[PDB]
RNA sequence: GGAAUACUGCCAGCUGGGACUGAGGACUGCGACGUAAGUCAAGGAUGCUGGCAUAAUGGUUAUAUGCCGCCCGUCUUGAAA
RNA sequence: AAAUAUGUAAGAAGUCCUUGUUACUUAAUUGAACGUGGACAUUUGAAUGAAGAGCUUUUAGUGGGCCAUUUUUGGUAAGCAGAACUGGCGAUGCGGGAUGAACCGAACGUAGAGUUAAGGUGCCGGAAUACACGCUCAUCAGACACCACAAAAGGUGUUAGUUCAUCUAGACAGCCGACCGGCCGAAUGAACUAGCCCUGAAAAUGGAUGGCGCUCAAGCGUGUUACCUAUACUCUACCGUCAGGGUUGAUAUGAUGCCCUGACGAGUAGGCAGG
RNA sequence: GAGAACAGAAAUCUCCAGUAGAACAAAAGGGUAAAAGCCCCCUUGAUUUUGAUUUUCAGUGUGAAUACAAACCAUGAAAGU
RNA sequence: GCAGUCAAGCGUUCAUAGCGACAUUGCUUUUUGAUUCUUCGAUGUCGGCUCUUCCUAUCAUACCGAAGCAGAAUUCGGUAA
RNA sequence: GGUUGCGGCCAUAUCUACCAGAAAGCACCGUUUCCCGUCCGAUCAACUGUAGUUAAGCUGGUAAGAGCCUGACCGAGUAGUGUAGUGGGUGACCAUACGCGAAACUCAGGUGCUGCAAUCU
């Protein structure tokens, strides 16, 4: 969180997170329209923690 | 009949699998293709500081 | 019947800039070439003689040869899959002085100067490039410049 | 108070494996999700930046 | 452009060694969240002044509450939107409790009797309408008669039961 | 569904045991398997590894290859070791004296070897004299000295040999050999 | 002017209902509750009660029912054709 | 003069200091290469990833291809002919598009549970005859990508909107003595725009929004939530494959073993393996 | 463009202007202005030897081409080519 | 092949009763091409005769609207297969 | 600073007009025996620096001058373009999303910089 100097290596330590689809649906109807059209698919800034804690 | 003519589809897929290596290059590259005279002085000029080193080491 | 000889399709490529023509300037013949040296290579259509083919133009190598008037350049081109080497002998009117590596000098002789500034002081080194980054935070003055709001504008026929 | 741009961002790939043009796919790759709903961290920086926002 | 929110979005071009202090700029946008305001916002910079959302940055964003959210109000509303064969201004009232409100029902009229999606609408001017009489549409002068009082007629209650064992009545 | 990066279900090029059936052979690789995993000698899996190579990939270190290998400076005395079979040559006059471990020595190498006063070894010999294999010298012999390996890579301009039965003139000499004849390579 | 409330977000806050799973098989690990003796939910289910031999239960087979299922082989860009 | 695409560099094979060789080179101890001896590491000199890096031999099949988006040539055009890039079909099932080579979603060892994608949730049919604002009445209404067509041109049908003109210096309709006046008391006139609908709109067995049927929809535009279920995602058991690690120091009955750990599993032609 | 016996639209002579608007065998494109054009002077590098390199490419052949080496020549005051 | 739209012009007068140039939007698949998907281990190839049924872009007949319909005749059109 | 021999970049250096130019240098200019070249001492050659001169070449300045060089949230984030959706439209086309982004236009400013050598109120 705090990234830091040896977050290349700490992060690269972490195995890519297996996650289930979200608990509750994406929201959206369609996923591949971009978050500020349609839902999903890009850059949600804060929004991302809804939906990662939804698929945790 | 009449059929196909050209195409390069697949083909940049095909040279992926195993594809598109690398110059492997090593120190001490081949002198292909320089000068005669160079490479003939410069067998001598290594010639003669041979016997540099055939000396100070004795 | 298809035409594919030496210089087809080199048109616009190998002509002179609009008012640049005629005889070539003297720091073209006046540059030194040794082995070793990185060069960009742009053909030149007002010398004929020991020009590139067109594959080569806009490609930088290594030169591997100095001979009386050119210098031979060792290229890589890819054939299928594969880089072979390809050796092109080459004028000079057609050898540029590459720009690429030039800085990469002034980057590690700026680092080895830098360098004995942590031996006489002792501070970190910081040596290795970093990209550009996040920004920061920082504060905006409202102080003489207060934000001016905007709307959208209508439709309106400009003609 | 504009506040720090953030320097840590969380990526999954919420797309299949399945016919994706090359550049992406490379890309997603070198972020290591290979799998979907797979998800990673990356560190915000103007060559990352790029590998966003490219696999968007 | 879902259920709506009002943000002061304040943004200005990035500072230069040349020109520090560049100027703030403000729009108010409707839209369902902060992340669309902010998008939006460039969106109309970009068709005024010289910006890229690349060559700025946003100052500030933050949200508008109505100020008086339990008193009626009349509201212009002004509107620039594509059409199918051509793109065109309009002045419309809508008659709520909030400036969201009205927005909210701006985009469903839009829609409905133009056809007109959100992308290809823009909100020129929403401001309330200061007194009465000044009320053009007749639409909404219908509601600020006097002593206005109207009935609700044929009454159409939801069942549960499937089955009901009595012929309904509408009577309110 | 994985995009994957690398080929499934790959194995690595190596053998593990040898492919000979020899039970003796197979014994002596039941000794330095062990031996490589119990010690912190390399060169035990060095041995290991070379147990199974292929009658190609072992191919004769001669006497005299061993005779100049212990004119090395430094290694004079140690003792050499070689993973498969040892000739004797004939071309030398006078070699030293030393020990050598192998798997094979030709009855030439042999008794050779013993007339200037050293040991033939068999390997599990060294292994108990040389648990770590220490002060020991490991030869190979050429595998690019071999027959089929001069034909590999036949193209144009390659310099390489054909396959070819019968061989001199007639054979494969006039065109594309020469420039009178065709063109050359 | 002093709250309240909404909204978003955090808690290594406390609790109720349902579902599937019990791989492993002496001890070795990391722990936690302990003044201690010791106890535990801490490197994978145990305790308790009952039910079954004219048999519970499980296999096969026939029939029925819900949904599904075009003729293989071949050539072919493409075959139930 | 772009965008996209494109060659090169980002080090220990580095940056330098010195001065030995030669038949080359120079006015020349000038050079050129190649050496001798010596100065400097710690972010060793961008990010990201690496399921390991390099190398060799041999040999199957194939050498009719086709499709989608995009750029693109010939042709009035074609389910036509021909190129570019990528993705696909072929060689591939699965969920969705009723139906379907190529579309959307997702790629497949055997299973359980959870969640989802594309697509849906009146009834056929799993899932709200859900909530919300409007529009639409069609004597073939309409109903959802690819997709299974309709155009110019019209409509005093209805809906919203624009412009210009008139109007509280009281108009416009109406009743009262062309024009004027009294009462009234807020609009009026014309030209337009585009929504849905209507005309435009003619073919041969009887018939197809998939089907019944639906009219404040079960239609069209838009919003907000709940819900349904793929061979996909998450958790676990089991089979196999590949990889890494431990182990006859033993005490039987297998060291090709025994044991621990991680990842993976589509397949025609074809190759190889174990049976 | 402005100027001279016959001499006229067209003969030969002059001056000024002239970035190539001409010429360079030919197709077309590129290239060239104290030249690559016009004109004159001298010559036979359109020669000997034998390898390397580029295009096409399988990195075979062939055609054409580029930079050298070793000779022996041409040209010029020369550097050069 | 069939039919729209604009309406310069025709029709004594008079665009549109009946017509209609320049243009322009279409439909149709009883024309001919274009193509080459299906069929070359075979789908009997012209016309006629016979018989059934469907289409409507209506020749007649039923009921109508329009006319440059006095009557008579004719012409344009609607519901009509 | 002027000036010249050789220059580098090769218009901020070119074009057109009109003025100004001390010192030195450059020229213009006098000469036709000799080498030399032409139809023609015009160009080329040689002699002289003596007979003459800034009129020109040349160097500067001036021009709401031509052209050229430069700048800018000037126009323009326009044209175009990379990526995206079961977006809109019968179509032709078009919008939106994440990015890259011109040329014309316009306003504004500028009109050679400089190397080695020599020389001069
Ligand atoms: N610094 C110790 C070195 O030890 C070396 O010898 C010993 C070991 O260090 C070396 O071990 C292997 C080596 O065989 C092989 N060729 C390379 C491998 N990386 C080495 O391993 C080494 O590095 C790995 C990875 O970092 C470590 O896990 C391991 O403990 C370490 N010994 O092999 C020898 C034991 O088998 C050399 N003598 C020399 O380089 C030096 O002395
Ligand atoms: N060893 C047995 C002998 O081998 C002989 O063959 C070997 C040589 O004698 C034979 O060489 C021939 C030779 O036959 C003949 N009489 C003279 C000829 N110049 C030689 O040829 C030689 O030069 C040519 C190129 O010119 C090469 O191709 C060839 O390899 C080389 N050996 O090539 C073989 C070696 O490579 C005979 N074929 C055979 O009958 C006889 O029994
Ligand atoms: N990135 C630095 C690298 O250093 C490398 O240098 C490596 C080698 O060149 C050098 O090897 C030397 C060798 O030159 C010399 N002729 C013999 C000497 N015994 C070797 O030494 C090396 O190997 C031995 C044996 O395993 C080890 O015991 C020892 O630790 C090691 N320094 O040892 C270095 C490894 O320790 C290379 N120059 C190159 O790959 C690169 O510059
Ligand atoms: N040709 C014979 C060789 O000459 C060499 O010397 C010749 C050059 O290599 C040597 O030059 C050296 C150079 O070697 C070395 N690597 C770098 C050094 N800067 C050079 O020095 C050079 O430049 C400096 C000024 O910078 C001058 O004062 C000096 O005279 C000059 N030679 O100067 C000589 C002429 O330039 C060495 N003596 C040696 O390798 C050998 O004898
Ligand atoms: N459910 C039927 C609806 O009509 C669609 O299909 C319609 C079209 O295929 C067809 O339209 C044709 C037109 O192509 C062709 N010119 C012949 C016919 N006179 C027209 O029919 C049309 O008549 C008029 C407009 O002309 C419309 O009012 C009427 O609704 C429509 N049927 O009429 C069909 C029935 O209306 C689709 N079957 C379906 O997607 C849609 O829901
Ligand atoms: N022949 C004696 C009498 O004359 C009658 O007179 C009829 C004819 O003179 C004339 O009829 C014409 C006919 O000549 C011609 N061949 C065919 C045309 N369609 C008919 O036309 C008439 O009749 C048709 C059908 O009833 C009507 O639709 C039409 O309006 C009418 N003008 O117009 C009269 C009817 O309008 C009839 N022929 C007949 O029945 C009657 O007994
Ligand atoms: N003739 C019919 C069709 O015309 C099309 O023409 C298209 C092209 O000429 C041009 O499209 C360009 C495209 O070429 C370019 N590579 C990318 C660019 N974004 C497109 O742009 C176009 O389409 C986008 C789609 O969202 C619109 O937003 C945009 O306004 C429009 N100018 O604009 C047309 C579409 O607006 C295509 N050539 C092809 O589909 C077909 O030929
Ligand atoms: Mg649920
Ligand atoms: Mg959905
Ligand atoms: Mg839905
Ligand atoms: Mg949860
Ligand atoms: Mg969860
Ligand atoms: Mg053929
Ligand atoms: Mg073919
Ligand atoms: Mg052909
Ligand atoms: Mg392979
Ligand atoms: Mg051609
Ligand atoms: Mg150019
Ligand atoms: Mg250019
Ligand atoms: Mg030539
Ligand atoms: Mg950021
Ligand atoms: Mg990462
Ligand atoms: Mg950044
Ligand atoms: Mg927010
Ligand atoms: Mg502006
Ligand atoms: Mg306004
Ligand atoms: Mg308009
Ligand atoms: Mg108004
Ligand atoms: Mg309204
Ligand atoms: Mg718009
Ligand atoms: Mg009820
Ligand atoms: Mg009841
Ligand atoms: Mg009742
Ligand atoms: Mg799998
Ligand atoms: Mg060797
Ligand atoms: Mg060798
Ligand atoms: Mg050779
Ligand atoms: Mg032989
Ligand atoms: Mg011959
Ligand atoms: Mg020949
Ligand atoms: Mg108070
Ligand atoms: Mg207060
Ligand atoms: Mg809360
Ligand atoms: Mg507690
Ligand atoms: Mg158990
Ligand atoms: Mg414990
Ligand atoms: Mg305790
Ligand atoms: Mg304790
Ligand atoms: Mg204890
Ligand atoms: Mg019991
Ligand atoms: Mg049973
Ligand atoms: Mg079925
Ligand atoms: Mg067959
Ligand atoms: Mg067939
Ligand atoms: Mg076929
Ligand atoms: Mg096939
Ligand atoms: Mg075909
Ligand atoms: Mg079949
Ligand atoms: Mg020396
Ligand atoms: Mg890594
Ligand atoms: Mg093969
Ligand atoms: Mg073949
Ligand atoms: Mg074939
Ligand atoms: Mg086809
Ligand atoms: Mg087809
Ligand atoms: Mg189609
Ligand atoms: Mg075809
Ligand atoms: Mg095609
Ligand atoms: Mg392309
Ligand atoms: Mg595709
Ligand atoms: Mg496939
Ligand atoms: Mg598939
Ligand atoms: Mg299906
Ligand atoms: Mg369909
Ligand atoms: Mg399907
Ligand atoms: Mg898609
Ligand atoms: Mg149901
Ligand atoms: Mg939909
Ligand atoms: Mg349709
Ligand atoms: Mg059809
Ligand atoms: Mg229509
Ligand atoms: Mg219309
Ligand atoms: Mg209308
Ligand atoms: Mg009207
Ligand atoms: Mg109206
Ligand atoms: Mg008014
Ligand atoms: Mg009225
Ligand atoms: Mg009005
Ligand atoms: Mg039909
Ligand atoms: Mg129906
Ligand atoms: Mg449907
Ligand atoms: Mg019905
Ligand atoms: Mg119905
Ligand atoms: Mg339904
Ligand atoms: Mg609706
Ligand atoms: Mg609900
Ligand atoms: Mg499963
Ligand atoms: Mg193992
Ligand atoms: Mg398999
Ligand atoms: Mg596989
Ligand atoms: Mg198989
Ligand atoms: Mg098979
Ligand atoms: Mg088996
Ligand atoms: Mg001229
Ligand atoms: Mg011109
Ligand atoms: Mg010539
Ligand atoms: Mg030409
Ligand atoms: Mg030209
Ligand atoms: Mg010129
Ligand atoms: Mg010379
Ligand atoms: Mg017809
Ligand atoms: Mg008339
Ligand atoms: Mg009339
Ligand atoms: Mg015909
Ligand atoms: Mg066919
Ligand atoms: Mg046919
Ligand atoms: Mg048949
Ligand atoms: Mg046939
Ligand atoms: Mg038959
Ligand atoms: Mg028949
Ligand atoms: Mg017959
Ligand atoms: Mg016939
Ligand atoms: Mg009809
Ligand atoms: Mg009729
Ligand atoms: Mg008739
Ligand atoms: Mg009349
Ligand atoms: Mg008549
Ligand atoms: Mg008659
Ligand atoms: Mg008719
Ligand atoms: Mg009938
Ligand atoms: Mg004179
Ligand atoms: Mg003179
Ligand atoms: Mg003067
Ligand atoms: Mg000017
Ligand atoms: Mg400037
Ligand atoms: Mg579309
Ligand atoms: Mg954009
Ligand atoms: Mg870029
Ligand atoms: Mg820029
Ligand atoms: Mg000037």
């Amino acid at each position: 969180i705090t990234v830091g100097p040896h977050f290349k290596q700490a992060n690269n330590f972490l195995w890519p997170f297996k996650l289930s689809n979200p608990s509750g649906g994406w929201g959206v109807p369609r996923k591949f329209k971009h978050f500020i059209q349609g839902g999903s698919f890009g850059n949600r800034e804060e929004f991302i923690n809804k939906l990662v804690k939804s698929m945790n | 009949a009449k059929s196909k003519n050209h195409t390069a589809h697949n083909q940049t897929r095909k040279a992926h699998r195993n594809g598109i290596k690398k110059p492997k290059t090593y120190k001490y590259p081949s002198l292909k293709g320089v000068d005669p005279k160079f490479r003939r002085n410069h067998k001598h000029a290594l010639h003669g500081t041979a016997k540099a080193l055939a000396a100070a080491k004795k | 019947g298809k035409s594919h000889g030496y210089r087809s399709r080199t048109r616009y490529m190998f002509q002179r800039d609009f008012r640049k023509h005629g005889a070539v300037h003297l720091s073209t013949y006046l540059k030194v070439y040794k082995v070793g040296d990185i060069v960009d290579i742009k053909a030149n259509g007002s010398i004929q003689k020991g020009m590139p083919h067109k594959f080569y133009q806009g490609k930088t190598g290594v030169v591997y040869n100095v001979t009386k008037s050119s210098v031979g350049v060792i290229i890589n081109k890819m054939v299928g899959n594969r880089y072979l080497e390809k050796r092109l002998n080459l004028r000079v009117e057609h050898i540029k002085h590459s720009k690429c590596r030039q800085e990469f000098l002034e980057r590690v002789k700026a680092n080895a100067a830098k360098r004995a500034e942590a031996k006489a002081q002792g501070v970190a080194v910081q040596l290795k490039r970093q990209p550009a980054q996040p920004r920061e935070s920082r504060i905006v003055s409202t102080e003489g410049n207060v934000p001016q709001t905007l709307a959208p504008v209508p439709y309106e026929t400009f003609i | 108070y504009v506040e720090a741009q953030h320097k840590l961002v969380f990526v999954v790939r919420i797309k299949g494996i399945n016919k994706i043009p090359p550049k992406p796919r490379k890309v997603l790759q070198l972020l290591r999700l290979t799998r979907i709903n797979s998800g990673t961290f990356v560190k915000v920086t103007k060559a990352t930046l790029e590998l966003l926002k490219l696999i968007e | 452009m879902a259920h709506f929110k009002e943000y002061q979005v304040i943004g200005r071009r990035l500072p230069t060694e040349s020109v520090p202090e560049p100027k703030l700029f403000r729009m108010r946008i409707f839209a369902s969240n902060e992340v669309i305001a902010k998008s939006r916002y460039w969106y109309f910079l970009q068709k005024l002044h010289k910006v890229k959302k690349a060559s700025g940055e946003i100052v500030s964003i933050n949200q508008i509450n109505e100020a008086h959210p339990t008193k009626v109000k009349n509201f212009g509303v002004w509107v620039r939107y594509d059409s199918r064969s051509g793109t065109h201004n309009m002045y419309k009232e809508i008659r709520d409790v909030s400036r969201v409100a009205a927005v909210e029902t701006l985009y469903q009229d839009m829609a409905a009797r133009h056809r007109a999606r959100f992308r290809s609408i823009h909100i020129l001017k929403v401001a309330e309408i200061e007194k009465t009489a000044d009320v053009k549409r007749q639409y909404v002068k219908q509601f600020l008669t006097k002593d206005l009082k109207f009935p609700l007629p044929h009454r159409v209650q939801k069942s549960t039961k499937t089955f009901s064992y009595k012929r309904p009545s509408t009577f309110y | 569904g994985i995009d994957h990066t690398s080929k499934q279900h790959k194995r690595s090029g190596h053998r593990t045991a040898p492919k000979s059936d020899n039970v003796y052979l197979k014994l002596l690789v039941k000794l330095y398997t062990f031996l490589a995993r119990r010690t912190d000698a390399p060169f035990n899996k060095v041995v290991l590894k070379a147990l199974f190579l292929s009658k190609i990939n072992r191919p004769p270190v001669s006497v005299s290859r061993i005779a100049r290998a212990l004119k090395q400076e430094g290694a004079a005395n140690k003792t050499v070791v070689v993973v498969g079979t040892v000739t004797d040559d004939a071309r030398i006059f006078e070699f030293p004296k030393t020990t050598v471990a192998a798997l094979r020595f030709t009855a030439g190498a042999r008794a050779k070897i013993v007339k200037a006063g050293g040991e033939c070894i068999t390997l599990d010999q060294l292994a108990v004299r040389a648990p770590k294999g220490q002060n020991t010298l490991i030869l190979r012999g050429p595998r690019n000295s071999r027959e089929a390996v001069r034909h590999f890579g036949m193209g144009p301009h390659k310099g390489k040999a054909p396959r070819i039965l019968s061989t001199g003139r007639k054979f494969e000499r006039a065109r594309g050999r020469r420039r009178s004849k065709g063109f050359k390579v």
